[PDB]
């Protein structure tokens, strides 16, 4: 914007940090006095008086609270003073609160009331309530305070079923906590890094309440983290408009009004200020300021000040003395105790023969601590984090019982333990800061917390706090503890590091966004109300009232600093920010920006371990570390023994950091006190520092430096070098034996060869034979297999099999084990591919398959390398060499069919007025591709293959074969196969108007339903279908004429044979060849496909002449295709998508400013986001509504028919978007406005690329990956999807060219170049789907023996490719005998699996025959695995409950994804059902459908669009129900069969057997079912028996709606049954018995079956069943398709003699209430 | 006089400066040169691939010699040219004048169809004459292994010139083999050592193909810091992998463990 000016950020930095004293004077309360002593001055401040209860202040008892929250206050009778003034604002209001009170006033319980209000917002009725609907974040300043309150809040809310837990150490996958917890207690820095890594697999969008405890930390150096958390959360509120409540708890300190404005706290509602008088125990404060400057005299002067004040309470009151270190705690405790012996004053501590003197000595005898047994019997003790866990409680338990009189501890006890003492002495206020590299004052929070423990709110009348410090710091601590130390902002120091965090997150994309974000920081509010303190004159403020120019200069200064260090790309004129991979790593790993610049400068692939340590030495986190003269002697004695040499001299601080890191790995304790503190700080941050270097050099492909860096990460974590035997990584194992092995030099990889009693004779030990053998096989080890699958001569597909060769143990491995898969080149220098592998504990014994692609060159390299290295275990690696010596490469693909320069063919070449009238209104002439094949398809019957790019007009070439079929015979039968159902719907719409509307033929679209497809096949001249939809029908071709009488067979997009559902397409087409050869005369086959490299193989497989094969390559597309492939470096998906946002807009203005544009995005959520993104960047250049080419008022006729929020806003600016969530009407409205030229841009998701009826001039593919919900991993786009998306950039009669920009990750850039500029090589995968088809060929008697199975495999495309590329199918030779062996084993293993499942029979190892189980699976198109458990689970007493649980566990339902943001919707739907369930497991893809099946039967409509999940489940439920009906009735079971036959009609009408049978008529309500009270109406036959002028007077419905009620009763199965038993006199037991059953209908043949809640249109099926009461003996069953009058002949056997009574059933599979039941009697003789 | 002074000794070990200097060896692989015509035409042209040559330089030490066995074949129809296709690193230690390889030659399935072409080693200083230790070592290998033919095996020396690396390849003469297998003098001027004992062969660097390495199956190849456990009679087997640098952590375990001892 305006002229800027660069500032000096470090010049505006408050150097003192937490010790900065903004106030310049300090007024003390009344009664304060000062005393002068021995070179030191004292200041006494008397205890304050509680303010008299002024207003209406009555201590509220818990009984008055809302009762749902009373359970959280178990053990409290009445709230204190500050909690009673807050409960209404905390429990009955969502207002942001800010509470200032002195430490100990009870601020925590006020925060608990806020948590209790949120917990009560998501409660149910079953007591245990929804914990999936919310999340609370409690931010505490200290690690010890976090751990304490996790258990404290855990017990208080245990009765609510709430899980409160602290986050792990580092959980890049082990983050199972967050989703399992509901109250996250963390530090400010912990919540900062988690929200930094902004991947929306998160759970941070579920946060409804944030609590900021001890928010006066803002004044501390850690302050900016709290400003970053609040600014990020509050700004994100307005970017989403979902409110998040903010609760701040502070000490009594000035500027509390600024903290409130910073927290969006209304002062008149949420601001509550309480002074130090509200401390529950009055505090008598005493401050001692020493003026002595010499260290030695000042050391003993305070050593005299402590004793003089200890004696003032010795015997009267306990004293708690706080020191800085955990070494001075014992020296001071001894310096006190040992000096009292000089004066004989120890007898006053304990009463000699007391009751507590014996307990102090006796507990010291079993104390286990030497520096505690020395002082415990005399009344002294110490406490620090560097000792025992159970002795610290021993110290706490004794002090709580008034046993210990003098306790010397550090700040850890004050934070993590509630241990009040009458007298508290702060012995010195000086601490060593390794971060600052010098001694400094204690933080303000540590002082407030320490003196907060003075005075017990239980026994003590008052508290006595004693603080001893330097005299120059008296005015400070007097202000801090007497509500006069103002809270300022330390934010400008960390401004660059925190601005980059928002840039990486995408929240800040330009300078204006940063100025807005800076306006939420506590720094900004302080600059407004105190500009003098922040270097702002009044020459600046009122010439810039809201400090808009000042913020811009700060942001401009920070952006330049980040741009100089290559974290950001900052354009000064636009102000725009560009994220970088280096900038992201600095953000995600909490690294300051100066450090990643040093890494970018010095990190080289040729780096040794020597310089790697030196690069770590130069981290800016150690900028303050120096080399003191008292340390250079001890450090130089280490430099002469370091295993990693150091080049720099001893005096440079770089060498000191280097030696301290190596010493930490070697586990060497040093004597310098500052050295030990510096070593801890260097290595506490070495973990994330080296982890950042690892991600830098791994993502760059540097193989050697990655190994060195990853090893250093583990050597720091495990504190050991590589050369040490890795057995010491087991902590339960002792140093004992691992050097017993280390000294005797032999590789650790050899002990696997030995056993129990032989490992010991090695290491000279017969003792622990199994012990070492146990941990040897506990060490992780993986074995690697490889199946090389060549794609071309430059691309290699690799299947890596990972077999674990170790044993799991949660004591050692935990719940997971992470590994890095690394594929390195010949020289082990470049990483050709890498991915993250994780071994889950549940699959710790199974094989894991990994697929990836690697490039190769045709001077074939010797070998590549595959390494699988552990992510945390040291010396844990398996490298498998992959030699290319025997790799058989496929031959180079033949040249394409030359595009002959023919003359453009007119439409008159058809020479048929009716035919020509279908195209002469669209284009003048056919494209060059249609003209070449015209004579071969229109004037010939030979099979034709046309391979051409997407958009070449191949649909018309298929119509050429259709138009010829209608000329030779007006009754022609053509079946058109297309792989995608979205394509079938579009082709059906286009071909219904051409062939049926104009030329009056019959065009049908198969429904996936047998009862309708077989008849649409017979009455139709053009049949459109998908592979599986045609596979069901063409199986039974021997018994169906309408399947083999085909005149023409067209298969479209036949290059999808190499895809997932390829084998089904390959099976049906190869069957058409077999049928046509066995039949009389052949059937014509026309194949269309994208450009294929091996197109001649598909032609030979489909029997196409060489002259009839048109193999075109992508360079001959009718409209020229300009392809651009931009690479992107960022490996983080969400950050990479951000880096593509602005380039998406820039590609629009460069390649197509005026002509329509389509952008493809990976997800539905990304459609709306990118649309908004494109808009505001269009608005940033001041060019709004440039994508809208129609006036703004000619859109509301289309714009108010919408139901979306932003779709109305984006369409008004000329941009639309399409995704699955939109209704079918909304998609048609956006597609119409796009094709009409109104809107220029539309953003469609990847899933819609097959069902879009629009085309654009430019197509932008934003990223090429999507997230898979089940495997929790990103999936690459299928190459067939990309080819389809690029094909949308094609407007033949509108643009001279077609452009497409593909934005992808850099690792995929070369892959797309080799498979988009060249034709696509396709393979087969039928060998992985052989069982289901081999079974069908055995049922239909096509395969009768094992030799026939090999003959069937010879007609497939699977076999043609096994000689062109044998290694792809695991074959080491194209020999003929090699093929028989391979074909035979594939035949043997397939027939043996079907025989094990009892689907087929095998006799004499040669002949095969189908079984009843196999005949049912092939009849209904069911997986053989599904029908196997369809006999293990069913039985004789199954009914409506066992049936649903069995059909839900089918393999056809193991495909739809899972959403665990739903887990509690299904948790309650598991009991929304009227039907009881036993098993938990709510991620089970079958149990989630079991509840979903009953959700359909309960008419629980609206499931966002999970409604579609049910619609695809119902697409397979009918065929699965009929399978059980066949299985149960075949076993002679009566009840489960009949019950399953009426569940078919239950899922048909979405009801139950309990509800009345009147829910079928439309517009019927579930309530006025009982309006048929006792009127005598509960069957459908009753509603028609009443008069017309009367029966509308009870439903109370429209005269529009009764016509829907009438249409059902006109179609309700009205029938008339007549049954007879032929020759009911002469019946001998065992002879032929027959009962015929005639069924005559009325009229009907009136459409299909009325069922609005079913997706398909079904035909009325019927069952004729004979039985015998409920003895569960089914004796006859027959299926029939009735049209009017038809008889059914049932035969069976007579059992013995006597008189048996049989029952006849007439049931249907669609309607309920039409199940007749006739009874007769037979007299057997 | 003194009795006036205190000065305590400091330690400085041999490998500190050599390890620091070994980390900069990659800069020499950008400048590799081979000697040319000086009556060197033998009847065999040896082609060394650059990928394994550069890696052999960086895993070396600028003063301690390291060696590697040469293996390769011939192009389809040209028996006069020998393409070096593999370099095998074996357990070894050396000085500035020679190396110490085990008696056993490399034996592996991958090398069964290849023929041995001799050995390659690094030299501290460039020499106009073949090392007499190289004459002795090469001839004694010929005596114990008839696989090495005097007209097919060569000695490639990698000289450490300032800033670059100079390659030259020699072969033994019949007179050199007879004197080398008898020589027991390891000095720089042994007796009977003549320039008649060797002749230079031609050597060409190429980029059109790539070689591979073979290293011991269990431990590594460098034994200069574990010379006690190295024995001339030691047996070893190989694997298909690339060798580690000279001063890698696994080559000097005593430096890492003795420093950790209190
Ligand atoms: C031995 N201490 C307790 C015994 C019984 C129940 C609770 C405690 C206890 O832990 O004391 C806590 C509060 O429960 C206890 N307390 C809180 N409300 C009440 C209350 N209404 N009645 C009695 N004690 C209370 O005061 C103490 C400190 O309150 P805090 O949250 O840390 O204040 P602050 O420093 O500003 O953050
Ligand atoms: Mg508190
Ligand atoms: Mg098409």
């Amino acid at each position: 914007l305006a002229p800027r000016q660069v500032l000096d950020l470090e010049d505006l930095v408050f150097t003192q940090g937490s010790h900065f004293m903004a106030n310049k004077r300090c007024q003390l309360p009344d009664g304060s006095f000062r005393r002068q002593r021995k070179g030191y001055e004292e200041v006494h401040v008397p205890a304050l008086k509680p303010k008299p209860f002024g207003s209406e202040e009555q201590l509220l008892p818990v009984e008055k609270l809302p009762k749902y929250a009373q359970a959280g206050f178990e053990g409290f009778k009445t709230l204190n003073r500050i909690q009673s003034k807050l409960y209404r604002a905390a429990l009955e209001t969502d207002e942001n609160l800010l509470l200032c009170a002195p430490t100990g006033a009870g601020k925590t319980n006020v925060a608990l009331m806020c948590m209790l209000r949120e917990i009560g917002k998501h409660i149910n009725m079953d007591g245990t309530i929804n914990v999936d609907d919310f999340k609370i974040i409690y931010i505490a300043p200290m690690r010890s305070l976090v751990q304490e309150m996790v258990g404290s809040f855990g017990k208080r809310l245990a009765t609510y079923g709430i899980t409160v837990a602290e986050l792990t150490g580092d959980h890049q996958l082990c983050k199972e906590e967050i989703s399992a917890t509901q109250i996250i207690v963390c530090t400010p820095e912990k919540w900062d890094i988690i929200t930094r890594k902004g991947g929306e697999r998160t759970y941070t969008q579920l946060v409804r309440l944030i609590i900021l405890d001890e928010i006066h930390l803002l004044h501390d150096d850690r302050g900016p983290v709290l400003e970053a958390l609040v600014a990020r959360a509050i700004r994100n509120i307005e970017m989403t408009q979902e409110d998040v409540r903010l609760i701040g708890l502070s000490a009594t300190l000035p500027n509390y009004e600024d903290v409130a404005t910073f927290l969006r706290v209304d002062p008149a509602k949420g601001l509550f200020y309480f002074d130090n008088s509200f401390r529950p125990v009055p505090l008598e404060q005493t401050y001692v300021g020493i003026t002595e400057k010499k260290a030695i005299k000042r050391f003993q002067i305070m050593n005299e000040i402590v004793y003089e004040k200890i004696m003032e309470h010795a015997g009267k009151n306990q004293v708690l003395v706080f020191v800085h270190s955990r070494k001075e705690t014992g020296k001071t405790a001894r310096a006190i105790r040992d000096m009292c012996l000089e004066k004989d004053t120890l007898g006053l501590f304990l009463r000699e023969g007391s009751a507590s003197t014996e307990v102090l000595r006796t507990e010291a005898e079993q104390c286990k601590n030497l520096e505690l047994k020395d002082l415990l019997p005399y009344g002294f003790a110490i406490h620090h984090a560097g000792m025992t866990r159970v002795d610290r409680t021993l110290v706490e338990d004794l002090f709580a019982d008034k046993h210990i009189q003098v306790l010397v501890s550090t700040a850890t006890l004050a934070w993590g333990v509630n241990l009040p003492a009458h007298t508290v002495i702060i012995k010195g206020t000086q601490v060593y800061s390794p971060e600052k590299g010098r001694w400094t004052e204690l933080g303000a929070l540590d002082i407030l917390q320490m003196l907060g423990r003075a005075g017990r709110p239980q026994y003590d009348t008052k508290g006595e706090g004693i603080l001893i410090t330097s005299h120059g710091e008296l005015q400070y601590y007097l202000s801090l503890l007497n509500q006069q130390l103002p809270i300022e902002s330390q934010m400008v120091s960390k401004l660059p590091d925190m601005l980059n965090a928002e840039i990486v997150l995408g929240n800040v994309q330009n300078a204006k966004d940063a100025v807005n974000w800076l306006g939420y920081a506590y720094l900004y509010i302080r600059m407004l109300r105190s500009p003098t303190l922040y270097g702002i004159s009044h020459d600046d403020l009122k010439g810039d009232p809201l400090l808009d120019q000042r913020r811009l200069d700060l942001v401009h200064t920070a952006a330049l600093m980040l741009d100089k260090n290559n974290l950001v790309k900052y354009d000064k004129k636009t102000g725009n920010f560009q994220v970088t991979e280096l900038g992201r790593i600095a953000s995600h790993y909490y690294i300051t920006n100066d450090t990643v610049q040093t890494y970018n400068q010095l990190l080289k692939p040729t780096l040794s371990e020597i310089e790697l340590f030196r690069v770590f030495s130069l981290s800016s986190e150690f900028k303050n570390i120096t080399v003191r003269e008292e340390e250079k002697l001890e450090l130089q004695k280490l430099l002469e023994r370091v295993p990693i040499p150091v080049k720099e001299s001893i005096e440079e601080p770089s060498a000191k950091i280097n030696v301290l890191l190596q010493a930490f790995i070697s586990q060497l304790k040093l004597e310098g006190f500052a050295l030990m503190a510096d070593m801890v700080y260097v290595t506490q941050s070495a973990g994330r520092l080296m982890r950042a270097i690892f991600e830098i050099v791994l993502n760059r492909g540097w193989a050697q430096l990655t190994d060195k860096t990853l090893n250093l990460c583990k050597m720091i974590d495990k504190r050991m070098w590589q050369s040490m035997c890795p057995l010491r990584q087991f902590r339960k194992l002792p140093e004992e034996v691992v050097k017993k092995i280390e000294k005797k030099n032999f590789p650790f990889e050899r002990l696997y060869d030995l056993n129990h009693n032989e490992i010991g004779e090695l290491i000279r030990m017969p003792k622990m034979g199994k012990t070492i053998h146990k941990y040897v096989h506990l060490f992780p080890k993986l074995e690697l297999s490889v199946h090389l699958q060549p794609i071309t001569r430059s691309t290699l597909k690799v299947e890596l099999t990972i077999t674990p060769d170790f044993q799991w143990d949660e004591k050692v491995h935990g719940s997971s084990e992470a590994f890095w898969i690394l594929v390195e080149d010949v020289d082990s220098e470049v990483i050709l591919h890498h991915e993250y592998f994780l071994l889950k504990a549940k699959y710790a014994q199974d094989e894991h398959l990994i697929t990836f692609f690697v490039p190769v060159f045709e001077p074939l390299p010797p070998q590549y390398f595959i390494r699988v290295v552990s992510d945390r275990w040291l010396s844990c690696e398996t490298q498998l060499p992959v030699s290319f010596r025997h790799l058989i490469l496929p031959e180079k693909y033949p040249p394409p069919t030359e595009l002959l320069d023919l003359q453009p063919l007119p439409v008159s070449a058809l020479r048929n007025s009716a035919f020509e009238s279908l195209y002469q209104d669209k284009f003048p002439f056919f494209n060059p591709i249609q003209t070449q094949v015209f004579n071969t398809v229109y004037n010939s019957d030979d099979n034709v293959f046309v391979g051409a790019p997407t958009g070449s007009g191949k649909t018309i070439c298929a119509e050429f074969a259709i138009l010829r079929m209608l000329l030779q015979s007006s009754e022609g039968r053509c079946v058109y196969i297309t792989p995608m159902e979205a394509l079938a719907e579009q082709v059906y719409m286009d071909w219904y108007e051409k062939f049926q509307d104009r030329l009056n033929k019959k065009v049908v679209l198969l429904t996936g339903e047998t009862s309708t497809d077989l008849k649409l096949l017979g009455k139709g001249n053009i049949i459109i279908s998908t592979p599986e939809k045609w596979d069901i029908l063409s199986r039974r071709w021997k018994q169906r004429k309408n399947v083999q009488n085909i005149n023409l067979f067209v298969v479209d997009e036949v290059h999808l044979i190499g895809g997932e559902n390829g084998p089904v397409l390959e099976v049906i087409c190869s069957r058409m060849r077999y049928i046509s050869s066995q039949i009389e005369r052949p059937i014509r086959i026309v194949a269309l496909s994208s450009s294929l490299s091996n197109a001649k193989d598909v032609a030979h497989w489909l029997g196409c002449s060489a002259t009839s094969t048109f193999n075109f390559h992508p360079n001959v597309r009718p409209v020229p295709l300009e392809l651009h492939i931009q690479g992107f470096n960022i490996s983080h998906t969400q950050t990479r998508l951000l880096s593509m946002a602005k380039p998406v807009y820039h590609a629009i203005t460069k390649h197509s400013p005026k002509k329509p544009v389509i952008v493809f995005v990976p997800s539905r959520k990304q459609t709306r986001l990118t649309a908004i993104d494109i808009l505001t960047t269009c608005a940033a250049d001041i060019q709004r509504q440039r994508f809208l080419h129609c006036t703004e008022k000619d859109l509301i006729p289309y714009l108010e028919k919408l139901s979306d929020s932003t779709l109305k806003e984006t369409l008004l600016n000329g941009v639309g978007y399409l995704h699955e969530g939109l209704s079918p009407m909304e998609r048609r409205l956006v597609e119409q406005l796009f094709s009409s030229g109104a809107i220029q841009v539309v953003v469609a998701s990847r899933s819609l690329c097959w069902g879009m009826n629009v085309a654009a001039h430019l197509v932008i593919i934003m990223d090429t990956q999507y997230y898979n919900g089940k495997i929790h991993a990103y999936v690459d786009y299928p190459i067939y999807d990309v080819l389809q998306m690029v094909g949308h950039a094609n407007r033949p009669l509108q643009d001279d060219e077609g452009r497409c920009v593909i934005m992808c990750q850099g690792s995929k850039k070369d892959f797309f170049k080799k498979f988009l500029y060249e034709p696509l090589p396709v393979e087969s995968h039928l060998d992985h789907c052989m069982h289901d088809h081999f079974n069908a060929e055995i049922v239909t008697k096509t395969i009768e023996n094992k030799q026939d199975a090999v003959d069937y495999l010879t007609w497939t495309f699977l076999y043609r490719r096994m000689t062109q590329n044998p290694n792809y199918y695991n074959l080491q030779g194209i020999s003929h005998r090699h093929l028989s062996d391979h074909l035979s084993e594939l035949v043997e293993q397939t027939l043996s699996d079907l025989e094990q499942s009892k689907c087929i029979s095998i006799e004499d190892e040669m002949d095969v025959a189908p079984l009843n189980l196999g005949m049912i699976a092939a009849y209904y198109y069911i997986n053989y695995t599904t029908i196997e458990l369809f006999s293990m689970s069913l039985n004789a007493k199954t009914k409506v409950r066992g049936l649903i649980e069995i059909i839900s566990n089918a393999a056809e339902y193991e495909n739809i994804p899972i959403r665990h943001h739903e887990d509690n919707l299904l948790r309650q739907l598991a009991q929304k059902v009227p039907h009881k369930l036993n098993n938990p497991k709510f991620n089970d893809p079958h149990v989630k459908t079991n509840l979903l099946l009953q959700a359909h039967l309960s008419r629980m409509q609206l499931s966002a669009e999970l409604q579609s999940d049910t619609e695809e489940i119902l697409s397979k439920a009918i065929r699965l129900i009929q399978a059980c009906v066949d299985v149960l009735s075949s076993n002679g079971w009566l009840s489960p069969a009949l019950a399953a036959m009426e569940l078919a009609q239950m899922v048909t009408q979405a009801m139950w057997s309990k509800d009345s049978y009147l829910k079928q008529l439309p517009h019927f309500t579930s309530e006025h079912i009982k309006r048929c009270t006792d009127k005598g109406v509960e069957s459908v036959f009753d509603i028609m028996e009443m008069e017309d002028e009367e029966r509308n007077a009870l439903l109370q419905l429209t005269d529009s709606q009764i016509a829907d009620v009438a249409r059902f009763c006109n179609r309700y199965p009205n029938i008339e049954l007549s049954y007879e038993v032929v020759d009911k006199d002469s019946i001998r037991s065992g002879g032929p018995v027959v009962v015929l059953v005639q069924l005559e209908r009325e009229e009907e043949v009136t459409g299909p079956v009325i069922a609005p809640l079913f997706p398909q249109k079904r035909e009325e099926g019927w069952w004729v069943v004979i039985g015998d009461a409920k003895s569960n003996s089914l004796i006859s069953i027959k299926r029939l398709t009735l049209q009017q009058k038809a008889k059914v002949k049932l035969d069976f056997v007579a059992p013995a003699t006597g008189a048996h009574n049989y029952t006849l059933y007439f049931m249907s599979d669609a309607y309920m209430g039409c199940d007749q039941e006739y009874k007769f009697s037979v007299d057997v003789k | 006089p003194l009795g006036s002074m205190t000065q305590t000794f400091s330690s400085k070990t041999e490998w500190r400066v050599r390890a620091i200097s070994a980390a900069n060896l990659h800069l020499r692989t950008n400048h590799i040169y081979v000697s040319s015509d000086d009556i060197k035409e033998t009847g065999y042209t040896y082609i060394l691939p650059k990928n394994v040559l550069k890696k052999f330089i960086c895993i070396s030490d600028l003063r301690a010699q390291i060696a590697g066995y040469l293996y390769g074949v011939s192009p389809p129809d040209n028996p006069q040219v020998k393409e070096i296709r593999c370099i095998v690193m074996v357990p070894q230690w050396g000085t500035h004048q020679t190396v110490h390889l085990p008696g056993q030659l490399p034996q592996h399935e991958y090398l069964k169809e290849m023929e041995p072409l001799g050995w390659i080693h690094t030299q501290p200083n460039e020499s106009p004459q073949l090392s007499p230790q190289d004459v002795t070592t090469h001839a004694k290998i010929m005596a114990d292994n008839p696989s090495w033919d005097g007209e097919k095996t060569i000695i490639i020396t990698c000289s450490f010139t300032p800033g670059s690396c100079t390659l030259t390849a020699y072969k033994l003469t019949p007179s050199g083999y007879e004197w080398g297998r008898q020589n027991t003098d390891k000095g720089n001027n042994p007796k009977g050592y003549l320039p008649s004992h060797y002749e230079r062969v031609q050597m060409l660097l190429s980029d059109r193909f790539l070689g591979f390495f073979m290293v011991p199956a269990q431990s590594s190849w460098n034994y200069n810091f574990m010379g006690v456990r190295h024995d001339p009679n030691m047996k070893y087997e190989l694997q298909l992998a690339n060798p580690k640098e000279f001063y890698h952590e696994v080559h000097r375990p005593s430096h890492f463990l003795n420093f950790a001892l209190l």
